[PDB]
């Protein structure tokens, strides 16, 4: 624990400074330290935790994709110029990406999910759980991949059940969850029909109860609603 | 917003293409 | 030496992959490993070494500036909300930035400068030396800062003497050196008159002998010439 | 090029302002 001796409030402050400086590794490290104090996170703090790790793993995924693309052109008829280098470096990125996902899922399992009381917060962490299993799924293989897919679905599905029961259809976390579960269906579980179905339903039910938009978060809600519509444009 | 939207579309498109 | 067991050619390959993936820390690490094989660098390899470390320290400088700006608003009349957090995190970035500069200057002193035979390569590494002392100078204080400034000037000045003797006025390395030495004058040595004078002279002498543009590098040359003119716009 | 130029100007301007 490199953050064990620092005040919780100071860690939260430095996370925000790191965000402004676009130092997402540092930001993740500070928020990890804050979580390990053992207190629940406020809404604001949960968003910082998510933004930090989302950007870290996002950079790794992006790098993975670049290397994967390069590797496709190589090891091919016509482009006979192989060598182990591309694979090796891609596997290096892969291992680090797995390391970060495991860290996040570790924090969630110990100790954000069980300590959550609010229904909004429980869904938030279950959505996160689904997301970081999804990211593991994108680079996994074999029996490992199968276990990961099941864990992602199970986390997403429980999140959905709670969100349908406890949250209005325009709630940004509910919308964000359905959006990403939709992506899971399309990109991981190989179920594009269910991806389209969920995305559409979510959008239409948000529109049907647009009056439920919150003054505090309608910008988030409308943005996710647009993202749903954009994915539907691509997928159909 | 349109920047976030563009990024999203490109990321989501990557899967479809590759 | 984490790269000690990897082939030189493989390190050079992975540096290029890291560049494409915008993984500049990795790229720097690979090029460091290549340098430590003890062979000279080709033109192409020197550029990779520079691009890698320039981007690493560039991110750190950018983060330093963000934190420095935040720290200016705080600790001030009106905005009475201090705490040690901003300073502490800025000092953290500062220490890492110093660590990278020291690594680069270490590679240059052992063992790129002494092993250089070509006049173009000797100037390249002397320019680099000047640059990474300049970056140390931006965050240093007291007697440490004074020593750093002298080391930067000495490296730049020797580079200039060799470049005026051995290279045409449109050579991109000669132009890039004068550009950065100009910046040194303005931003570090507190000599804006000499900064303007050098920038102008460099541009005019490049124009006076524009016929010396190389087919291999005229795009680099014209770009630096434009950068010189842009700095002159700002500084006058 | 103009992107590299813009970045350069902003970086160089920072020193002048701050
Ligand atoms: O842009 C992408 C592309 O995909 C990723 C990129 C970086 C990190 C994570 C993901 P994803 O695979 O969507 O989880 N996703 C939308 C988003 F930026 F996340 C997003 C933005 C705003 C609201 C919700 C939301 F979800
Ligand atoms: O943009 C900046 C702003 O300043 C920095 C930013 C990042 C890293 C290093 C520096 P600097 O202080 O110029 O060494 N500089 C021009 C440049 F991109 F470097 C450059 C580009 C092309 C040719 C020469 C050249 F020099
Ligand atoms: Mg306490
Ligand atoms: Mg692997
Ligand atoms: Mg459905
Ligand atoms: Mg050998
Ligand atoms: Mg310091
Ligand atoms: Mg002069």
């Amino acid at each position: 624990g490199a953050m064990g001796s620092m005040e919780r409030a100071s860690l939260i402050q430095k996370a925000k400074l790191a965000e402004q400086a676009e130092r997402y590794e540092d930001m993740a490290a500070f928020m990890k330290g804050a979580v390990e104090k053992g207190e629940e996170l406020s809404c604001e703090e949960r968003n910082l935790l998510s933004v930090a790790y989302k950007n870290v793993v996002g950079g790794q995924r992006a790098a993975w994709r670049v290397l994967s693309s390069i590797e496709q052109k190589s090891n091919e008829e016509g482009s006979e110029e192989k060598g182990p280098e591309v694979r090796e470096y891609r596997e290096k990125v892969e291992t680090e990406l797995q390391g970060v996902c495991d860290t996040v899922l570790g924090l969630l399992d110990s100790h954000l999910i069980k300590e959550a009381g609010d229904a909004e917060s429980r869904v938030f962490y279950l959505k996160m759980k689904g997301d970081y299993y999804r990211y593991l799924a994108e680079v996994a293989t074999g029996d490992d991949k199968k276990r990961i897919i099941d864990s992602a679905r199970s986390a997403y599905q429980e999140a959905m059940d709670i969100s349908k029961k406890e949250m209005p259809p325009t709630n940004p976390i509910r919308l964000g969850l359905a959006l990403n579960f939709s992506v899971f269906h399309y990109e991981i579980a190989n179920s594009p029909e269910e991806a389209i179905s969920l995305a559409k339903t979510t959008f239409d039910e948000a529109m049907a109860d647009l009056h439920t938009l919150s003054e505090d978060s309608y910008k988030d809600s409308t943005l996710i609603m647009q993202l749903l519509r954009d994915n539907l444009t691509l997928w159909t | 917003r349109d920047k976030i939207r563009l990024n999203n579309a490109i990321w989501r498109a990557w899967y479809i293409q590759y």
